[PDB]
RNA sequence: GGGAAGUCGGCUCCGUAACUUGGUACGGACAGGGGAAUCUG
RNA sequence: GGGAUAACUGGCUUGUGGCGGCCAAGCGUUCAUAGCGACGUCGCUUUUUGGAUGUCGGCUCUUCCUAUCAUACCGAAGCAGAAUUCGGUAAGCGUUGGAUUGUUCACCCACUAAUAGGGAACGUGGACCGUCGUGAGACAGGUUAGUCCCUACUGAUGAACUCGUCGCAAUGGUAAUUCAGCUUAGUACGAGAGGAACCGCUGAUUCAGAUAAUUGGUUUUUGCGGUUGUCCGACCGGGCAGUGCCGCGAAGCUACCAUCUGCUGGAUAAUGGCUGAACGCCUCUAAGUCAGAAUCCAUGCCAG
């Protein structure tokens, strides 16, 4: 049945920079952990874990958090993030507080990377007393009742669970006074902007709220607007500025052969080699896509073409994730098809040449994916799969980087660094590898049934893409009309373009002609075709640069953990269970001081949590059965230890 | 594939019977107006949706099956702008995509009309203006779909080329030899009657060439205009041999049988070898048997050979009738283009990097012959009856009688009963057909056979006679 | 072609939709979740079910990461409940198993552990071959 | 349910009716139609299966089936039937002289309060000279009926049952000219019809019977009276061959009946018809058997049937002992036979 | 699919009751009527042979 | 208790040595248990 | 604050827009020009490059209509085959979900032969008044508004016609559906890729009616065996745990959890014909008349 049962799971990634609408006895500047004045304790803590020095999204952060100003964060995976938002809490907190309450609140969208901020925050905290529970799925809802008695100062947590704890308990909220909303971007991805909701209303109103992210979503935006107050927004560094080490080049390719062009690619432009190979590689190619069932093709493809390629998608497998991009991390493969959603969880260290088979819809995603390539003043290449209704996308992308756009062989030596340049490829070797690929998909059955549901995966792709803007559109018409939009690329060489020159300067003439008599002319019928031809036939820098006003600048319902559509606010009954099954009092109230009963009554075990807690007696023992006399005894000692 | 998987396209006339009739046999028809206004309305609305939705998925259909230009390989954008005017191609579809962009306004706007109306009448009036608003457009839609009928019926009537394959591609003068000599290789229905242009579109068969298959196509013929100007029926010759790879054959008539000077046969060469230089070309002097390549002057034998001193042009001999030449220009043609794709497969695979592929590995360990070390063979129990027992013909009079003959006299598939005693071997034949015991008092009867059962059993007579001698069942 | 089993005289079918069932080939998945009985009548409140030979459609629950949370169509090979034979055996299998089977009939895996049902064999010639026990 | 079969009715009578003979011609010869018999319970057969085109061809298939023991008939009586605008209608009956004891029971209800008087005046008439009546009953038959029938009974003095009464019921007789069907029942007068005379093996047949009737836990559910069509005959059995039960590939001679008998109806001492599949009714109920009306258009018939052996094991229980030797073999010699002995 | 009382199926099954099942049922009751004989052969007012009287609502009483 | 459903489920601390009350290296331990079974001598 | 209609439809409703112009048979103030005026065609909407929905439901069941989604039959289409498309006769027989949603439809995805639409007086299980406000507003302000009988039918009985046996059959109900595999056959057809059907044969789903040999399930046979705790001082034998617990089990009942069975003649509709007038050609129709749908009416079946 799943055939796309609820939706392709690589959805969109809805980017925004218009949330710049937020807003000699002297260490002279050392940039370093001490310069901000930290705590003693926890500047050697930092010396435990490694961080000699701060990466450039710490640098900018944790000034600000101190100060006390809510911070809104665009930061790429692996910088650091982690460490940027824990470090002000160990600073903040100090010694273990005698009232009850916590006071900082961490919200994890999964199981998994929450346990990475898990690992950070002791890793990061030893030496101090502060107590930390973890509020995750899947784990029992008596434990984390017992773990709220043990009064923690640090919850992390998700929040569909926070939130159930929330309404079960009545916890008073207000004795936090510092909340982080780590990738928030995943939050909003996999529905918890309800809960979300619900979360911040019970928040205090005094408070410090920050949010560590990779991107700023347009449903995210409204959220801190509404949620955070006075937001300030923190950039890592150039982000948008693509590279001037980068040489870009885009080809000119029909929907049939887009398979064969990334073998070309890879084949002749790149020349990339065939197998395993003997810290990336040095070739180290990544190819960008936009459904899983398109990551589903071209991994398979390329299995059968022989190159090494690794793969990762939204849906994805926990485990699956970490071995794949372990993969690619440690050389051991050549090729990584990651969709869009994929690309931003996964940490992408310096890469090569950058493949896009399909154009990013917004000019700004193009931006993020030669972002993750030629960084650090090394060269780079990035290759793109331009189409004829991908082509307004590609004009935009003309306006966004200001650059210039040649088509073909318009100049003797295009500058690929700076100029956008665009032609077809090679139509010798295109018609060989298309081949191979229509010689595999008529052979093998199981690509094939890949072919089948890639195409209708496009075809709703195709429908629900965030549309090009009409001067864009317009703007299309006339270089697929112009003489650049069929010619011979650039990189290819003048050799080339010669014997091409030759060629095409009469097969030019084929393809412009116009038939004088349709077959139909050569009856009602004729008489209508000679009726569209007479209907349808052919229709007979003053001003100063210093002002000149330019048009251009410069009962609510959320979702259980059952899956069933539940009332937000229900009491079901557990804590009133719980209280009569261990017989506890009332609770603290915020500010009252614990109890070292209530500590140690629910307190943590040894450490190792297995998941594996049955404990069952033997079955009665048989007396005509082999063993009777060793099931009869162990049932007897299975009643004294009971 | 092809193109024959493209629904049929109705005219106006039968677009709006179809649509309507639609909207009154799938829905409910009768309104009081005594009922609430609100299921008036109700009723109202839902008969105009329903139109435009049935509208939406027919002008849908056409638009979503009609391929398009700017996606198929550059030898069927340029077949299908010869052959159907692409600028009159695209303006039909055009026009039939903005036609159904109209009609969703029309319904959105009269949805919003229906729901704020206030009678009976005004209901009745408002959707009889929304169905007559969608019948109006499709009625000035007459003339597109007309076209897009026709160009859907000539689509499903177009031979299956794929560029991809080897191909062997027939080129040359009118009257010279095509259609003879495809007819003489491929079964393939192509006409060969003696005037200008009988074949007027592209002609497809196939061949096989040790174990591998080749497709021929057969193309009209071109004349002597500089290309500048052509019909349609010459440009598509040329379409095919610029834009699709093949051995092309250009078939040249020594004799002026055509009616058509030799020399110019020379000079159309010479204007289309710019298209040929990239592939290899055989010209086939077709018809030596009224004309031989020894009775012509000497002067045009040294401008033929002057063809052959460019390095791609060989001269092949051969006569359709009387099958002179025809399957050596085969087996000359599809061997040289063979060794020439060999040459580009065993390129692609060792390309200047040092590792070969995969696809190579397996397809080297396919050719490897494993031979035993020792080198000796083994012996071949085959019988010395089968050498000169003779293969079975089904046209053969004399036939040995099968089983399947056997069946059709007794009956069919599910009628026959095979007999499985017939074919079994024994020592006297009254001993099949025999009913086998196997159980008796209690006990398998197979349990208990075996040869020397009379002596075995002599054993227990003679066992039983030594236990009475010893009294040993006596009663005490 | 639908993937209807054809000339099969009926039994008793032992595994509903929603049944985890085992995995018996080597493409390295371990378990398989029945969503779909394809050949099974359409009946109103009636659960789909499948006997042993029937192709059903496969979620993979358990096995490497590379093949988890896939669906795939299986054919059941080994079942519970017992059912009856033409010669009058009542027999069944200490597990239901099943194998991981293209729509055609070719299976992905390349060998099959444990025994084979006697009905998957005859109606399948590719899981046939791959069998080690036909039982 | 279904609309052909309610509301649900109980059967107006215990017996069970033909309603529909099958249609007669004279071409064919003189033969009766129906038969009753009395249901002795189920077994277990193996038949080599002979159906071309079957997955089971030409190997081992196990079949359930039913056995009814049918004791011979006896003719008593030929009543003719003559064709009126309102339907058929009896014109006249005849009967024979020496009705048995059983076949009288009929006609009573209290047997043992009533002076056995029923047709005494009727057999003086055949023997008082008044045999021109009927002679002259026989003539009306013969001149005036299309259709004949006769009346026959089963014996339940060797059916096993506790019933002393009889069961009558009319056969036609078809295939003949009413001249000729005439001295067919009359000939039969006081004479053993046997069911091997009435079927034979390898036939298919309708089966008339009322069903179990569930009544102690919306209305009558059950005792409905059903027939039942395309029903195949496995084998006629004998009952004096002491080999009932043996086949060709099963040398052992054995009865029907198994060990311990059937439950709650006893042993098949008598004639059996061994029928495919279930039947219509009980154990110990009459079972009304009948030819069937149209030409079959199946290979299940036309199929000549082979067995390889009856289970003769008891029904009482789990046992896998046919015959008495062989649980007596098996189990070896035990202490209250060394007692005994 | 075909209805079972579909004209077609009707004289499909006409001739095998005319074919194939006609000659098997004519010859297995040529051997039970045989049976049958085996068994059975094992003035006219005062011979009963002039057929008289024995021992209304169709007509008006009068 | 079971089956079904939904999930992302099942597949660091002690002692010892030099350095500044705190860190650094070495040695040991943590990062399993239970129930059901089969085959083999 | 006064006045006025007790209330709506009941040969209602459905598939083809409005406006202006041109053309226009007829009728008319006296005539086609005082003028009313259809079908078409022209101009506008409308063109030369391919989301919408308020209270409701949700399920089962009965019955009906056809405005037919499937299954049967035909007519037409460049309809080669395969797959279809449009239309007509047809209500015998069947007729889904999932994602999303306040809820539905549209679209998309999956299954299936298909998972059509409707009807059943739209089937059977506040209401003011008072008080305080008046640029707006209210009132823990009030009281008040505002429904257990008869009978049809079915089943089982039943008085009288003397009791009983075997029958006839007026009338009423009526039952079977759909798919697949083997052969035809890799065959017709086809350039290729592909690719049927009739006759014959064998299964399966649904539906209906039965049955208990065998295989599961169940144990007021309380059948056999083991076992827990109590008391009668002890044995025996008992009260005991409103039929203690644990194994195995006959019989009986059951199981879409097992097995069996489901049948043929006539007349037609759309349509295809034959002979042949109207009408000196011609025509399936007018008089005569042949074939033909899962249709109709009966047989088979149930009641009597
Ligand atoms: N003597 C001779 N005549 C030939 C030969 N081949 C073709 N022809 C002539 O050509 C006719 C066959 O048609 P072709 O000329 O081969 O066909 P075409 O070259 O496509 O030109 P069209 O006639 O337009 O079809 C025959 O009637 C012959 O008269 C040949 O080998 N020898």
């Amino acid at each position: 049945m799943p055939k796309r049962a609820v939706s392709p799971a690589p959805s969109e990634n809805e980017v925004d920079i218009a949330g710049s609408l937020f807003a000699g006895k002297t260490v002279k500047k050392g940039g370093g952990f001490q310069a901000m004045g930290l705590d003693a304790n926890l500047l050697r803590a930092i010396a435990r874990k490694g961080f000699s020095v701060p990466t450039p999204i710490q640098r900018k952060t944790i000034p600000l958090i101190l100060e006390r100003r809510d911070v809104v964060g665009m930061a790429r995976t692996g910088s650091g993030k982690t460490a940027a938002f824990v470090i002000p809490m160990i600073e903040r907190l100090k010694a273990h507080s005698a009232r009850f309450g916590a006071r900082a609140l961490v919200l994890s969208p999964s199981r998994e990377l929450a346990l990475q901020t898990l690992k950070v925050v002791k890793e990061l905290g030893k030496g101090t007393d502060l107590k930390t529970v973890l509020l995750v799925g899947g784990d029992s809802l008596e434990e984390q009742f017992g773990l709220m008695a043990t009064n923690p100062d640090i919850i992390i947590a998700t929040p569909g669970r926070f939130l159930h704890l929330k309404v079960e308990m009545s916890l008073d909220l207000s004795s936090i006074k510092y909340v982080v909303f780590d990738e928030a971007d995943r939050l909003f991805e996999m529905g918890f902007a309800a809960q979300l909701t619900e979360i911040l209303h019970a928040l205090p109103p005094s408070r410090q709220t920050l949010l560590f992210s990779a991107t700023l979503p347009s449903s995210l935006v409204e959220f801190t607007r509404a949620g955070l107050q006075d937001p300030v927004l923190v950039r890592l560094d150039a982000e948008t500025k693509v590279s001037p080490d980068l040489e870009s080049a885009f080809f000119s390719v029909k929907s049939g052969e887009k398979e064969g062009a990334l073998l070309h690619i890879l084949y002749d432009i790149i020349k990339m080699p065939l197998g395993d190979p003997p810290k990336p590689t040095e070739h180290s190619t990544i190819i960008f896509t936009a459904t899983k069932h398109h990551v589903e093709y071209i991994s398979n493809l390329l299995r059968l073409a022989g190159f090494s390629v690794s793969y990762v998608y939204g849906s994805l497998d926990q485990t699956a994730r970490k071995i794949q991009v372990d993969n690619f991390r440690r050389g051991r493969t050549n090729i990584l098809v990651v969709t869009d959603v994929a690309a931003r969880g996964i940490d992408i260290p310096v890469l090569a040449n950058v493949i896009n088979y399909d154009f990013p819809p917004q000019p700004k995603i193009f931006v993020h994916r030669v972002g993750r390539t030629a960084r650090a003043g090394q060269r780079g290449w990035a290759y793109a799969l331009v189409r004829e209704s991908d082509l307004p996308y590609l004009l935009d992308l003309q306006l966004f980087l200001g650059r210039r756009l040649v088509l073909g062989r318009e100049e003797k030596d295009p500058s690929f660094a700076r100029d956008i340049v665009v032609g077809s490829l090679k139509r010798v070797e295109l018609e060989n590898n298309v081949e191979w690929v229509n010689k595999v998909l008529h052979e093998n059955e199981d690509i094939g049934a890949l072919k089948r549901v890639t195409a209708k995966a496009e075809k709703l792709y195709m429908k629900t893409r965030n549309p090009a803007s009409s001067q864009s559109a317009k703007r299309a018409r006339e270089v697929i009309v112009s003489k650049g939009w069929g010619q011979l690329h650039a990189i290819f060489g003048e050799e080339a373009a010669n014997e091409e020159q030759v060629r095409d300067n009469l097969l030019s003439k084929i393809t412009g002609y116009k038939p004088q008599e349709t077959i139909f002319e050569i009856n009602k019928a004729a008489e209508a075709v000679r009726s569209f031809r007479q209907r349808i036939g052919p229709r007979k820098s003053f001003a100063d640069p210093e002002v000149y006003m330019s048009y251009t600048p410069r009962v609510k319902m959320i979702r259980g953990e059952s899956g069933v559509k539940i009332a937000a606010s229900f009491k079901s009954g557990r804590f009133e269970k719980w209280r009569q099954q261990h017989r506890l009092g009332r609770l603290p109230q915020v500010g009252e001081m614990e109890k070292a009963n209530l500590v140690r009554n629910f307190s943590l075990p040894s450490g190792p949590r297995f998941k594996h807690k049955q404990m069952k007696a033997p079955k009665e023992a048989d007396k005509w059965r082999d063993d009777y006399e060793v099931r009869k005894k162990r049932v007897a000692e299975a009643k004294e230890k009971r | 594939t092809g193109w024959k998987d493209i629904p049929p396209v109705p005219t106006a006339q039968e677009f709006i019977d179809i649509v309507l009739s639609r909207t009154q046999r799938r829905l409910p028809t009768q309104i009081r107006p005594g009922f609430k206004i609100s299921r008036i309305r109700a009723f109202y609305t839902r008969k105009v949706k329903f139109t435009q939705e049935t509208c939406s998925e027919k002008f849908g259909a056409i638009i979503s099956s009609f391929p398009v230009l700017s996606d198929q390989h550059p030898f069927h954008r340029d077949l299908m702008n010869i052959l159907y005017d692409a600028d009159h191609f695209k303006v039909a579809l055009g026009q039939i995509s903005t036609a159904k962009n109209l009609i969703e306004t029309i319904s959105r706007d009269y949805v919003r009309l229906l729901k704020y109306a206030q009678s009976l009448y005004q209901c009745k009036q408002l959707k009889r203006a929304a169905l007559g608003r969608m019948a109006t457009l499709i009625k000035r839609l007459k003339d597109p779909l007309i076209y897009l009928d026709q160009v859907r019926q000539h689509l499903a009537r177009l031979p299956d080329i794929n560029p991809t394959t080897r191909t062997l591609l027939v080129a040359g003068f009118p009257n010279v030899g095509k259609s003879s000599f495809v007819r003489s290789v491929t079964r393939a229905d192509t006409p060969v009657e003696p005037y200008a242009f009988t074949t007027k579109s592209l002609f497809v068969g196939h061949l096989d060439y040790k174990y591998l298959r080749y497709q021929v196509i057969d193309t009209p013929g071109i004349l002597d205009h500089p290309l500048e100007e052509m019909n349609t029926i010459e440009m598509q010759s040329v379409t095919a041999l610029a834009h699709l790879r093949a051995a092309v054959l250009y078939f040249m008539d020594i004799s002026e049988q055509c009616g058509f000077s030799l020399k110019a046969q020379i000079n159309l060469f010479k204007s289309i070898k710019p298209l040929f230089a990239n592939k290899m070309v055989f010209i086939v002097l077709n018809k030596m048997d009224i004309k031989k390549f020894e009775e012509l002057d000497p002067e045009m034998q040294q401008e033929i050979n002057d063809l052959t001193k460019s390095g791609e042009v060989e001269i092949l001999r051969a006569s359709c009738a009387t099958q002179e030449g025809v399957q050596e220009v085969k087996n000359h043609v599809c061997e040289r283009l063979l060794v020439e794709r060999v040459s580009q497969k065993l390129k692609a695979g060792t390309h200047s990097n040092g590792n070969i592929g995969t696809r190579l590995q397996e397809v080297m360990a396919r050719i490897h012959v494993a031979t035993p070390m020792d080198g000796t063979t083994r012996e071949t129990f085959i019988p010395e009856a089968v050498k000169n027992l003779k293969k079975y013909d089904k046209n053969d009079p004399n036939r040995r009688v099968l089983a399947r003959d056997i069946e059709e006299a007794n009956g069919g598939a599910g009628v026959f009963n095979v007999d499985l005693r017939k074919d079994w071997i024994l020592e006297n034949p009254e001993w099949k057909y025999d009913k086998i015991p196997e159980i008796f008092d209690g006990k398998n009867v197979y349990d208990y056979i075996d040869p020397d059962i009379d002596a075995k059993l002599q054993a227990l007579e003679e066992e039983e006679e030594r236990l009475e001698k010893e009294g040993f069942y006596d009663e005490d | 072609k639908r993937g209807a089993p054809g000339g099969k005289l009926k039994m008793t079918l032992g595994l509903p939709v929603g049944a985890i069932m085992n995995c018996a080939d080597n493409s390295g998945a371990r378990n398989l979740y029945i969503i779909a009985v394809k050949g099974a009548g359409a009946r109103l409140n009636r659960l789909p079910a499948g006997g042993v030979g029937d192709m059903v459609m496969a979620t993979v629950k358990k096995g490497k990461p590379e093949l988890r949370k896939k669906v795939h169509p299986a054919v059941i090979v080994r079942q519970a409940k017992p059912w009856k034979r033409f010669d009058g055996v009542f027999l069944y299998f200490e597990d239901n198993a099943g194998v991981i089977v293209n729509p055609k009939g070719e299976m992905k895996g390349s060998a099959i552990t444990g025994p084979v049902g006697k009905e998957a064999a005859e109606l399948w010639p590719r899981i046939a071959s791959n069998a080690g026990v036909v039982m | 349910g279904s609309l052909a079969f309610l509301p649900r009715k109980r059967a107006a009578r215990h017996r069970g009716r033909v309603k529909s003979f099958p249609k007669d011609d004279p071409k064919k010869p003189v033969h009766l139609t129906a038969a009753m018999g009395y249901k002795a319970g189920m077994t277990t057969i193996v038949r080599d299966l002979d159906r071309p085109g079957a997955k089971a061809h030409k190997k081992e298939v196990v079949e359930a089936v039913t056995i009814i023991d049918c004791p011979p008939m006896v003719v008593v009586g030929l009543v003719g039937y003559i064709e009126t605008p309102r339907g058929l209608r009896s014109l006249t009956t005849v009967w024979a002289e020496h009705l048995s004891d059983e076949v009288k029971r009929r006609f009573y209800k209290n047997w043992y309060k009533s002076k056995k008087k029923a047709f005494t005046k009727y057999a003086k008439k055949y023997a008082e000279n008044n045999g021109a009546s009927i002679t002259r009953e026989l003539e009306r038959i013969k001149k005036y009926c299309t259709v004949v029938r006769v009346l026959a009974h089963t014996q339940i003095r060797k059916t096993p049952l506790k019933q002393k009464k009889a069961h009558l019921m009319e056969i036609q007789i078809n295939g003949g000219s009413v001249a000729d069907k005439v001295e067919f029942g009359r000939s039969l007068f006081e004479k053993p019809v046997t069911i091997d005379t009435i079927f034979e093996k390898d036939e298919m047949i309708d089966v008339i019977a009322v069903t179990k009737g569930h009544g102690f836990v919306a209305g009558q559910m059950g005792y409905h009276h059903r027939t039942s069509v395309n029903h195949k005959i496995y084998r006629i059995g004998k009952g004096d061959d002491e080999a009932n039960a043996s086949t060709e590939t099963d040398l052992t001679k054995k009865k029907i009946t198994p060990m311990g008998g059937f439950v709650r109806y006893g042993e098949v001492n008598n004639d059996y018809v061994m029928i495919k599949g279930s039947v219509p009714g009980v154990k110990k109920r009459i079972m009304t058997l009948r030819k069937s009306l149209f030409t079959h258009t199946s290979r299940k018939a036309l199929e000549k049937v082979e067995l390889k052996w009856i289970d003769t094991s008891s029904e009482f229980g789990h046992g896998a002992f046919q015959t008495a030797a062989e649980k007596k073999q098996f189990m070896g010699t035990l202490k209250k036979d060394l007692q005994t002995s | 699919a075909k209805s079972a009382r579909a004209s077609r199926i009707k004289e499909n099954h006409q001739r095998f009751k005319k074919n194939i099942a006609g000659p098997v049922e004519a010859a297995r009751l040529e051997r039970l009527s045989a049976k049958l004989m085996a068994i059975a052969q094992a003035s006219g007012v005062k011979s009963g042979k002039s057929i008289g009287r024995k021992d209304s609502s169709i007509v008006f009483p009068m």
